[PDB]
């Protein structure tokens, strides 16, 4: 509603979330 | 009874039979004078139950397009009570005082309990039914949907509870994947941020 | 420095789209998302439930 | 830089063991308060600890 | 099989400086404890009572 359709960061908590990006490469 | 399950089934639409001044009641006498035509010439979506209704609405729409628009007139019977199958869904389309409906969804549960049981065992009773899959599909179809309306009816069900059991196995996952990853891939104490440095 | 300071006060929104949200809430979720439903297989709770 | 400037275990571990002696069983001051308490002198060997 | 290795190396010293050497459980411990000694000792260096 009186929100943006737009994502959250992932980062603020963890790193982890960049393991998929050189695994995925 | 052979070929004359098929009456059993008519006699399921008949039962069917059983159960003002708005356009809804005009509209439902409408369909059963169509049902009455059609027998003697022959021979919202915002609720789970209302899915069922619309369902039934459709397939046996369908079921009549594909017998009747297409002891054999049994055959044309008990897809011309497929008719009678739609009026009573869209008649509980817009169960408008409850009383009205009550004793139309009584009779639509009942003869969907009696369908329910005809079709059921008359692959077993000695009939065959794959062998017309236009016709003999859409009233198994009715049947089905019409045991579901009698199980999503009677308990109240809704879309919420539908939400509340999805949100459940989707926690219950949740934790497991949570579980999993804590013992297993990475510790989240070394996974997270360690605050107060 | 009078051209950076004029072009800093112009500009004020592209700076902080690309200095916070381009890659951490733009760029980087699509590209975590797509290449865990690349790697994970073809599994209910691998494709929606665990992620 | 963030995660090589985190606690080790000694400051993670004094950090919960802390916490459940100073900020968690401290609580039995109001229970010692509405039964009596004087503090202050309640330091060092008044007796009454 | 690059991961659960840390797992078990973190287990198998936490088995020896946790679940041998230190425990920690909940609920009520008083009689156990000595600790509240020190405890009741330093509560007027500890946080204004509120």
């Amino acid at each position: 509603n009186s929100l943006y359709f737009v994502f959250t960061q992932l980062n603020q908590k963890t790193f982890l979330s960049y393991w998929l990006l050189p695994v995925a490469g | 009874p052979w070929s004359s399950v098929l009456l059993g089934c008519v006699a399921a639409t008949y039962l069917r039979a059983a159960g003002l001044l708005c356009w809804r009641h005009q509209r439902l006498a409408l369909t059963a004078a169509a049902y009455g035509m059609v027998a003697v010439l022959t021979q919202s979506v915002s609720t789970v139950a209302g899915l069922l209704l619309t369902t039934t609405i459709v397939v046996s729409l369908y079921g009549l397009f594909a017998a009747v628009f297409a002891a054999a007139g049994l055959r044309r019977l008990a897809a011309g009570g497929l008719l009678l199958t739609a009026a009573a869904s869209h008649g509980l389309f817009d169960f408008p005082n409850p009383t009205i409906y009550s004793l139309l969804n009584l009779g639509f549960v009942a003869a969907a309990v009696l369908q329910s049981y005809f079709l059921y065992i008359a692959p077993a009773w000695g009939v065959n039914v794959n062998w017309d899959t236009a016709l003999w599909g859409p009233m198994y179809g009715t049947a089905f949907l019409g045991l579901v309306y009698g199980l999503v009816a009677l308990t109240k069900f809704d879309w919420s509870s539908v939400v509340d059991a999805v949100l459940r196995v989707a926690c219950w996952f949740a934790e497991l994947t949570m579980w999993f990853w804590d013992t297993f891939v990475w510790k989240f104490s070394w996974s997270e941020k360690t605050r107060r440095a | 420095g009078e051209r950076i300071w004029a072009w800093r006060n112009r500009s004020e929104n592209e700076r902080w789209f690309w200095e916070v949200f381009a890659w951490d809430r733009l760029i980087f979720p699509i590209l975590v998302i797509v290449a865990w439903e690349y790697l994970v297989p073809n599994h209910l709770v691998w494709a929606v439930l665990a992620p | 830089f963030s995660t090589i400037t985190q606690p080790d275990t000694d400051l993670i571990a004094r950090q919960e063991k802390g916490t459940l002696f100073w900020d968690i069983w401290a609580d039995f001051l109001v229970t010692a308060a509405d039964y009596y308490n004087v503090n202050v002198a309640a330091l060092s060997t008044i007796k009454a600890e | 099989r690059y991961t659960v290795p840390f797992m078990v190396i973190s287990g198998l010293f936490w088995m020896i400086h946790t679940w041998i050497l230190d425990p920690l459980p909940n609920k009520f411990r008083r009689q156990e404890f000595i600790r509240y000694r020190r405890e009741m000792l330093h509560v007027a260096s500890k946080l204004n009572f509120r």
